[PDB]
């Protein structure tokens, strides 16, 4: 890609890295919520780390939260909000490289 | 001047503008016009300038604008008033001319303020916040924000004034990490690791903690600590009778409630315009419901309260993510 | 975007008072706690005089 | 006194340019350091000179000053 | 490939890195056509 | 007032067509895009209802019959 696309390529890697960072942050909270709702007996400090950290990734892609029927709708709304934020961040990562630059002197950069 | 030589058409149009596009300045102007139409006013030259402007007399308004005492403020207010006048669709031809005149005056005001700032920086900022009763107790910044003229705010000088207000007594040019390291460690500020902008010593410690930048960063750090506490308590500190730890958590949440009430009281109209503020408030109310369940001390309600707490935790994390996104 | 940033920063600057954990104190304190002419004052006159001179140069 | 000016003027109406000429004169007197000489204070041209002096001091201040 | 429970987190990080590179390449493929051209004389091409 | 009366005017010199009818078939964007015709069209769209009334005012009157009468 070395040529007139290198500025575009360099900004986008950073933006996508930030998006992945936000996604990880969100996954931690999702896992904590799921672990808290489902399991109660388990108080071992060792198992909690396993659960909260790498249960959700297994749930997405792995071999391994609706127990309650009454709070389904608020959960759906929460899902919608998270979708909104993360999709916005991804699209900003996509389209960030255009705003700062100027078309007239793009070649020198 | 106001009873006889004031065009009836412009009066009828002004009426609509007062009725349906009501603004803080546009009610004071209407009151003055009505009082004249019926000692009465100070700042006579402002009254004559408004009379000239409302009839869209470009040259005769520019002439009288020079004799006025507060030039930049008068021009900004005239632009705002013309903006309000232009939003009336009863008459289109007049509205177009009014908008053109508004743009002319806005450009003139920004150019004049640049000229003023070039000579002396100290006096320009004192002038900027200056307020006169000639208008509705409004200063240049307050008038610019309501007028929604992007150029005046976008110019360098006001931006620098705002930036050094944001940093406060903290000296600029100090790299951010320097500030954060001083934030974690109390002693450093005293030694001279962080500079300052200008019995004597104590003011450094106080002013380091009243600057908005420091407070904002500290609040974010403490919010992360709060989320960790929340997670720990929820996962392995939930018992039949709430423990002291949960009580500390509840106290923190109540602090947050008061902070939200301040936003309701200070600026009510625009606070509910956006979804994210609504979500924060609904999250705190959700928490309240969760306590209501927890206190019943029945297992069936206990489990439901626990679930409520988990969902509220997710919502709080979403709030934090929103903060990070916009901050970056 | 310069205007938008000014607006958001102004809002935040107005909001922030002190570090979050101690905030309540101020609030409590605040609740316990709770005729100037435009141009009569001389120190106010000086600023307007300077502004008028600046306008003459601009014209 | 590096350089001192004298002017003799008796009412007179200022013209659009005369004001520029005399403002420039006073600015130069400020730049070099000078004494100006005027007769009395009968308002007119000399009063305008006084006004220009008063405007200049607040406009600049800093180093030096002009004397009427 | 999860036989081992102990090295799950580094595997997750590796997945994240691969995602980053491949998503970047796809988006570059999407938006490549715009940089080289000039708006004024686009018709002749 | 007279410009709008002129606008809809029709003459047999052409195929029974007025200025608006001719502009639409001619597909000249500028003539339609200009302010005056836009204002004429907008106040045709609103009708005898006065403009500058905020939309919610109209909707509230729509739900409740009596309000329109009061003012
Ligand atoms: C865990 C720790 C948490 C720390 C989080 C703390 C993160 C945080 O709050 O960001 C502060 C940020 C500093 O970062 P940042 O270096 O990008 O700030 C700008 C940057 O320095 C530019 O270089 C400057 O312009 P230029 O191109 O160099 O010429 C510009 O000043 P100016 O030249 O335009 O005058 C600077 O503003 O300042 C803000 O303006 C954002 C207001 C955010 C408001 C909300």
């Amino acid at each position: 890609n070395l040529g007139p696309k290198i500025i575009m390529l360099q900004r986008m890697m950073i933006d996508v890295f930030f998006f992945l960072f936000l996604f990880a942050v969100w996954m931690v909270a999702f896992g904590v919520a799921r672990q808290g709702i489902l399991r109660k007996n388990e108080h071992r400090w060792e198992w909690i780390f396993r659960s909260v950290i790498y249960e959700p990734y297994l749930a997405m892609f792995g071999q391994y939260p609706r127990f309650p029927e009454w709070i389904t709708i608020p959960l759906v709304c929460i899902y919608m909000l998270s979708t909104n934020i993360l999709l916005v961040n991804l699209l900003v990562a996509m389209f960030g490289y255009t705003v700062g630059s100027v078309q007239e002197n793009n070649d020198q950069v | 001047l106001y009873t006889n030589n004031f065009s009836s058409l412009v009066f009828k149009n002004l009426q609509i503008a007062k009725n349906s596009y009501n603004d803080a300045l546009l009610t004071f102007v209407w009151k003055m016009v009505e009082d004249f139409r019926r000692p009465i006013t100070r700042h006579p030259l402002q009254a004559l300038f408004i009379w000239s402007v409302l009839q869209n007399k470009k040259e005769l308004s520019k002439v009288i604008w020079e004799q006025t005492r507060g030039c930049t403020l008068a021009a900004l207010g005239a632009s705002k008033l013309l903006k309000s006048m232009a939003k009336v669709k009863n008459d289109i031809n007049a509205a177009g001319e009014s908008e053109e005149l508004a743009n002319e005056y806005e450009t003139r005001a920004v150019e004049l303020f640049t000229e003023c700032y070039s000579n002396d920086e100290d006096l320009a900022e004192q002038l900027l916040t200056y307020s006169c009763e000639a208008w509705g107790g409004s200063n240049c910044l307050e008038l610019a924000v309501e007028a929604r003229d992007q150029q005046f705010i976008a110019q360098p000088g006001v931006q620098n004034f705002l930036s050094k207000q944001w940093y406060g007594e903290i000296s600029r040019d100090t790299k951010n990490w320097k500030i954060i390291l001083c934030l974690f460690f109390f002693p450093l500020i005293g030694c001279g690791f962080i500079s300052f902008r200008k019995k004597k010593l104590f003011l450094y410690y106080v002013s380091f903690f009243t600057s908005p930048f420091v407070v904002f960063s500290w609040n974010v750090i403490f919010y992360i600590a709060f989320l960790l506490l929340f997670a720990y308590v929820l996962l392995m500190d939930f018992q039949k009778e709430p423990t002291a730890l949960e009580i500390i958590l509840y106290v923190l949440v109540f602090i947050l409630l008061c902070d939200e009430v301040r936003q309701w009281y200070m600026n009510g109209s625009k606070y509910f315009s956006d979804l994210w503020n609504v979500m924060d408030t609904l999250a705190i109310f959700y928490f309240i419901a969760g306590i209501v369940f927890r206190l019943h001390s029945d297992e069936s309600s206990w489990y439901s309260g626990r679930v409520i707490f988990c969902l509220d935790y997710i919502v709080f994390t979403l709030r934090l993510i929103h903060i990070f996104t916009v901050s970056r | 975007w310069k205007f938008q940033r000014f607006f958001l920063v102004q809002e935040y600057c107005s909001r922030l008072t002190i570090p979050f954990p101690f905030v309540i104190f101020a609030y409590i304190f605040m609740v316990m706690r709770k005729p100037s002419v435009c141009c009569s004052r001389n120190e106010d006159n000086e600023i307007l005089a300077w502004e008028a001179v600046m306008k003459e140069n601009y014209l | 006194t590096p350089n001192l000016v004298i002017s003799v003027t008796k009412n007179f109406a200022l013209k659009p340019r005369m004001r520029k000429i005399f403002s420039r004169l006073i600015y130069i007197a400020q730049s070099k350091g000078a004494w100006i000489f005027t007769g009395g204070t009968h308002y007119g041209l000399m009063k305008y000179i006084g006004e220009v002096v008063r405007d200049n001091t607040i406009s600049r201040s800093s180093e030096e000053n002009v004397v009427a």
